[PDB]
Formats: C-alpha cells, sequence, structure tokens
C-alpha cells in the first residue's frame, strides 16, 4: 500500500480486471432475464464512443 | 400537456419537487431532438414517492392525493 497516487501494482489492476469481469457477467445475467431490451439500453450506450461505434456495426 | 398542467398546477405544489420537474421536462428540452430522448417518468413518480414516503402517515393529503392522482 505505499504506492498511493503513484506506481500501482499489476495485482490491483488484475483485481480491477475481476471487478470488471464481475460486472460484465452481471450484465450477462441481466440481459439474461431481458434480452429485447439491448437496443434501448444500447441507444444510451451508443452516446459514447458512438461513431467508432457505428463503424464496427456498419462493418456489421 | 404536462406544461399545461404544470402551468395549472401552479399552486398545489412542494416547490422542491416542482424544480425536481421543472428542471428536468427543462431536460426534456436539453434533450429533445435527440434520437434517444424519454421521459423519466418512473424517476419523477419515484421521487414524488419519496415524498410520500415522508406525507403519507398522516391522512393530511386529499387535495395532495387528488394531485398526485
Amino acid at each position: 500500500l505505499t504506492e498511493e497516487d503513484g506506481v500501482h501494482s499489476v495485482i490491483e489492476e488484475n483485481i480491477k480486471c475481476i471487478s470488471r469481469d464481475y460486472v460484465l457477467k452481471q450484465i450477462r445475467s441481466l440481459v439474461q432475464a431481458n434480452p429485447e431490451v439491448a437496443m434501448d439500453s444500447i441507444i444510451h450506450m451508443t452516446q459514447h464512443i458512438s461513431p467508432t461505434q457505428r463503424a464496427e456495426v456498419i462493418r456489421i | 400537456e404536462l406544461q399545461d398542467i404544470m402551468t395549472s398546477v401552479s399552486g398545489r405544489i412542494p416547490p422542491n419537487v416542482e424544480k425536481s420537474i421543472k428542471k428536468e421536462m427543462a431536460q426534456y428540452a436539453s434533450n429533445i431532438t435527440s434520437v434517444l430522448c424519454q421521459f423519466p417518468s418512473q424517476q419523477i413518480a419515484n421521487i414524488l414517492d419519496s415524498h410520500a414516503a415522508t406525507l403519507n402517515r398522516k391522512s393530511e393529503r386529499e387535495v395532495f392525493f387528488m394531485n398526485t392522482q
């Protein structure tokens, strides 16, 4: 815990990755209960990254 | 129409709640003409019901109930 607001460890980063992973799975479950909602969830989701995000979808 | 009632219910009003709703209609105005604008119905209602959470112990509520109706 010596480096606060400094060079952080990657074990910390890894733990963050699990946190990332865990939230992600929650969403997987969430969509699983209500898959129809994605699009509307997405419109808000697109509120960010959107031009690039259009690029991959348009690719698709 | 929510304007028009809210023009017609300037009274009977908790101004706090009014300031909330009138803000966020204002931000219906800000987010309109987006492809993705919806009314935050559940938010305003639930908030109001925070103030049901606070008022409801009292039966003081027949003007208020019928405005919240």
